[PDB]
RNA sequence: CUCAGCACGUUAUCUGACUUCUUCACGCGAAAGCUUUGAGGUUACAGUCUC
RNA sequence: AACAAAGGAGCAGCCUCUGGGCCACCGUUUCGGCUUUUGUUGGUUUUAAAAGUCCAUUGGAGAUUAUGGGGCAGUGUGACAAGCGGCUGUCGC
RNA sequence: UGUUGCUGUUAAAGGGUUCGUAGUUGAAUUGAGGGCCUCUAAGGCGCAAUGGUUUAGUCCCAUCCACUUCGGAUUGGUGACCC
C-alpha cells in the first residue's frame, strides 16, 4: 500500500499504470505544505484513471478521468489544479475531463422522452469542450456545411482570454477528436455579443 | 399578436449569451438559495424575487448560479404557492374591475375588459387542470 | 403564426432568386431544412450555407449562385408511391429532365430518382427546378 | 466584401437586441459607491427600482424606466458585460 | 455543354451567353444586355489589348444594380483597387 | 429651488402606430389602379383558418 | 406524423462476498392448504435449503464535495459614533 | 363546382365589430460514427527545401535633387510574392 494512490480509484490500486503512478505522487506532494484550498480538498477527490496522449505536435497531453460526482468541487479549483500539476510534470499539458456517459436513440418514441437530457451525446460533448477549454469560456458555435456534406464545428472565444488558450489550442481538438470523433475549429472575437471574427 | 384585442410590441427581455456565472460573483448556490426562501416569507412572488436579487447581488440569472430556478427553489422547501403567479394577478384585477362597475353600470369599457379577462382566467385554469398543479374541479366561480 | 417550417424558408429563398440576390437569411432552423438544403448543394444549386447559433433556435445563411429558378414546398405532404411518382413529377414541374421532387421515406430524405432506385415511395416534401 | 454570415462592426452598433444576430443582452451592471461610508455594492443599470444599503439613505438608484439615474456624489466603475 | 442527343450530337441553334454577375441567360430578346469589353493595360501604360470582357444582364438596368455588380466582379480580378 | 439633477430643439439609431412621393422598386391586374401600408411573391397554380 | 402518458420533490432500487440471530408458508371462520428423498399408499414430526427480517463487514460503484453544509463556543486579527488620544469635516483605539 | 385546378377593390361575391365551443391547424431540441493503405482523385487563403541577373515584382537604399504630377542605379534586400 502507498498513502499516494488513495488519489486513484481502489481497483487500480494494486495495478496502477506508469502515467497512474507519476500523478499520484504529484497530487500527494501537493496536498502537504502548499497554498491553500488544494492542500485539503484532493482528498475528497478521487481519480477514475488517466492517461497520456501524445499527437505529433511539440507536447503531450495527460488526460484525466474522475466521476461526474466530484465536478461541482474540481471546477472551482480548476485552474490552480491543472497549472501547479504541469509544474511537477513538464513539458506535458494537463488537462481535467469529468467522465460522463452517452445515450441512443433506441427507435421509440415513448421511451426516448423518458431519457436524460444531459445524458444524451450533445451536451456531454459541449461539456467535454467547455472542460478542457477552462479557463476559458465558450461565446457561440456555428455548423458550416460543404458540398460533401461535410460538416464542421467551429466555436468562437473571447479575445479577453485570448492568451491563455492560444497556445493551448491544436493540443485540445486533437484530445476532443481523437475521443468522441468530431472535428472542432477555435476562432476568436474582439466583441463577441455582435459576433465579429478578427484577429484581434 | 396580442391574445384578445389589438396588439404588436417587441417589448421584451432577452437572455445572456453566458451561461455561466460571471467572474464578479464568487457566491455559492447556497446563499443564492437562502435569500429566495428569506425573501418569499414577506409573501413576495417570485418575478420580485428575480428583481430584487438581480439588482442588489449583480446575479445574471438565478438559473446561472444555482442548478434551478426560483420556483423549484421554493417548491423543494415547501414555500411554493399553489395558486400560479398569472392566473392570481388577472383574478385580483377582475374584482377591482367588478367593484367599479358595482358603482358605474354606464362604464363602457371596463366592462368589455372584464368579459376578456374573465375568458382569459378560463383559459388559465383549462391549461392547469390539464397539466395538473390545480384541482381538478376548480373554477373561476 | 407559421404552420410549416419550409414554407417560412423557401418563400425566403424563391424571391431572393426572382431579385438575383447571392445570399438570403433564414428565420428558423430545423433538422429536416438542413437536409433539404443539402441535396442541392451536391447536384449544383448552392455554393455553401451556414447555420449560426443563438443557443435558442438556429439561423441559417445561404449562398446563392443564382442557379435556381424556383424552391417550393408542398404543405399536405401527400401520399406517392411507386407508381404515382411519374404523376408528381410530370404535374407540378416543367420537365421530366431536370424536375427534381424530394420525398420522405424511413430510409431519409432523397431525390424520387434515388426513391425509385431503391424502390420504396413515401410523403413527398418539397422540389425545385 | 459584404456577409450576412458575418456582419459589419458598424450595421450591428445600430440594432435593437431582438434584430441582432446573436440576440444577446444590452445591460450591464455597475459598481456603485455608497458615499455615506464606503461600501461598494453591485447595482444593475436597468435596475427598474430602488436598491438600499445600510451605509445609505442617500439611496444609490433611482427607480426610473429608461434606465437608472444614480445618486449625485456616488463612485461609479463599470464591470464589464461578460 | 447544351442539349445532346444519345448520339452526343448537339442539337442547338447557339448556346446563350452568360450574365456573371446573377448567371443567368441572356435573351435574345433583352436588348439591355450590354457587353462592356474593358482593355487591360501593363507597366509602362501600355495596353494588352482587349482581353477580359463583362457581360450585364437588361434585369439590372431597371434598377440600376449594374454599377454594384460591376464593381464585385472587377475587384474579383484585381482591376478594382481597394484599400 | 419649488408638479423642475428640469422642459424644448438639432444630429444620429431603434422599436410601435397613421399615412405621401403629386420620381415608390420588383411584380400583379382587363384597365382604372395596387406596392414592406399589396389587389405582389399564383398555370413555375399547395403557409393556416373561416365566410 | 398521430394516438397515449408525464408535467418534473405530484419522487426513488446502489450492487455484492460470507457469517450469525430470529422466523412458516398460503392463510385465519373452531383446523383448512402443503416439496422432493427415505420401496409404496395412509399419519405425525423433525432436520435442511428457499423467502422474509435483524445484526455483522467482504469487494465494488454512484449523475453531483458527509473529513461536507446548517446552527454554538474560545483567541487574535480589521473597524464606526459618544468616554479617550493626534495638533490638522476627518483618523485610530 | 374548380381535391388535382376557381373567384370575391370596381364585373355575381368578405359577414358592422368583438369574445368563443365543436371542428380544422399548430414552433425548435434528443441524431443518423470513425481509423490505416492505394489511388496523380481533387482542392488548398498549411508548409520544410531548393529554384528564379528586369529569365518576374514591390518596400528599403543609391544618385540626383526636382519647391510640386521626373527617374534610373546593382549583388540591391533569408524582405514581398510568382511558376
Amino acid at each position: 500500500v502507498k498513502p499516494h494512490l488513495r488519489k486513484l480509484r481502489k481497483l487500480k490500486r494494486p495495478n496502477p499504470s506508469e502515467d497512474e503512478d507519476s500523478v499520484a505522487k504529484a497530487l500527494f506532494e501537493l496536498e502537504a505544505t502548499h497554498k491553500t484550498l488544494r492542500t485539503q480538498l484532493p482528498r475528497f477527490h478521487i481519480n477514475t484513471v488517466r492517461t497520456l496522449s501524445s499527437p505529433r505536435f511539440r507536447r503531450t497531453a495527460t488526460v484525466v478521468f474522475y466521476p461526474l460526482r466530484f465536478l461541482m468541487l474540481v471546477r472551482k479549483i480548476q485552474r490552480t489544479l491543472t497549472a501547479e500539476l504541469e509544474k511537477r510534470f513538464p513539458g506535458s499539458i494537463v488537462v481535467l475531463v469529468a467522465q460522463r456517459k452517452i445515450t441512443k436513440r433506441p427507435k421509440d418514441v415513448y421511451k426516448l422522452q423518458k431519457v436524460q437530457r444531459s445524458r444524451t451525446s450533445v451536451a456531454v460533448f459541449e461539456n467535454i469542450l467547455n472542460d478542457l477549454i477552462y479557463p476559458c469560456d465558450v461565446m457561440g458555435r456555428r455548423w458550416r456545411c460543404r458540398t460533401d456534406g461535410t460538416k464542421v464545428m467551429k466555436v468562437f472565444l473571447d479575445s479577453r482570454d485570448r492568451k491563455r488558450v492560444e497556445s493551448r489550442l491544436p493540443i485540445i481538438a486533437h484530445v476532443y477528436k481523437q475521443l468522441t470523433h468530431r472535428t472542432v475549429s477555435f476562432g476568436f472575437m474582439w466583441n463577441p455579443k455582435l459576433q465579429q471574427v478578427s484577429s484581434r | 399578436v396580442r391574445m384578445q384585442g389589438v396588439g404588436h410590441g417587441k417589448s421584451a427581455s432577452s437572455l445572456p449569451f453566458c451561461r455561466t456565472p460571471p467572474s464578479w460573483l464568487k457566491i455559492a448556490s447556497r446563499d443564492v438559495i437562502d435569500a429566495v426562501c428569506k425573501l418569499a416569507k414577506k409573501g413576495l412572488t417570485p418575478s420580485r424575487i428575480g428583481m430584487q436579487l438581480r439588482d442588489s447581488m449583480g446575479i445574471a440569472q438565478v438559473k446561472n448560479v444555482t442548478g434551478r430556478k426560483i420556483l423549484r427553489i421554493l417548491k423543494h422547501k415547501g414555500m411554493a404557492p399553489e395558486i400560479p403567479e398569472d392566473l392570481y394577478c388577472l383574478i385580483k384585477r377582475a374584482t377591482e374591475m367588478r367593484k367599479h362597475l358595482e358603482r358605474n353600470t354606464k362604464d363602457r369599457d371596463t366592462k368589455f375588459r372584464l368579459i376578456l379577462v374573465e375568458s382569459r382566467i378560463h383559459r388559465l385554469a383549462r391549461y392547469y387542470k390539464r397539466v395538473k398543479q390545480l384541482p381538478p374541479t376548480w373554477k373561476y366561480e | 403564426t407559421m404552420m410549416s417550417v419550409l414554407a417560412n424558408a423557401l418563400r425566403c429563398i424563391a424571391s431572393a432568386e426572382r431579385r438575383g440576390k447571392r445570399q438570403v437569411l433564414i428565420r428558423p432552423s430545423s433538422k429536416v431544412v438542413v437536409k433539404f438544403l443539402q441535396v442541392m448543394q451536391k447536384h449544383g444549386y448552392i455554393g455553401e450555407f451556414e447555420i449560426i447559433d443563438d443557443h435558442r433556435a438556429g439561423k441559417i445563411v445561404v449562398n446563392l449562385n443564382g442557379r435556381l429558378n424556383k424552391c417550393g414546398a408542398i404543405c399536405p405532404r401527400f401520399d406517392c408511391t411507386t407508381p404515382d411518382f411519374e404523376k408528381w413529377v410530370k404535374n407540378i414541374l416543367p420537365s421530366r429532365q431536370f424536375g427534381f421532387v424530394v420525398l420522405t421515406t424511413s430510409l431519409g430524405i432523397m431525390d424520387h430518382e434515388e426513391a425509385r432506385a431503391r424502390n420504396t415511395g413515401g410523403k413527398v416534401l418539397g422540389f425545385f427546378y | 466584401d459584404s456577409d450576412l454570415s458575418y456582419p459589419t462592426v458598424r450595421s450591428e452598433r445600430m440594432k435593437h437586441k431582438r434584430r441582432r444576430l446573436v440576440q444577446g443582452p444590452n445591460s450591464y451592471f455597475m459598481d456603485v459607491k455608497c458615499p455615506g461610508c464606503n461600501a461598494i455594492t453591485i447595482v444593475y443599470s436597468h435596475a427598474t427600482s430602488e436598491v438600499q444599503c445600510n451605509g445609505c439613505a442617500t439611496k444609490l438608484c433611482r427607480p426610473t424606466g429608461g434606465k437608472a439615474m444614480l445618486t449625485t456624489g456616488c463612485g461609479f466603475r463599470k464591470k464589464a458585460d461578460h | 455543354i447544351g442539349t445532346y442527343n444519345e448520339e452526343g450530337v448537339n442539337v442547338d441553334l447557339y448556346i446563350p451567353r452568360k450574365c456573371h454577375a446573377t448567371n443567368n441567360l441572356i435573351t435574345s430578346y433583352d436588348h439591355s444586355a450590354v457587353q462592356i469589353a474593358i482593355a487591360n493595360v501593363d507597366a509602362n501604360g501600355v495596353l494588352n489589348g482587349t482581353t477580359t470582357t463583362f457581360c450585364i444582364a437588361g434585369y439590372l438596368r431597371r434598377q440600376a444594380e449594374s454599377d454594384h455588380a460591376i464593381n464585385h466582379l472587377a475587384i474579383s480580378k484585381g482591376i478594382i483597387r481597394i484599400k
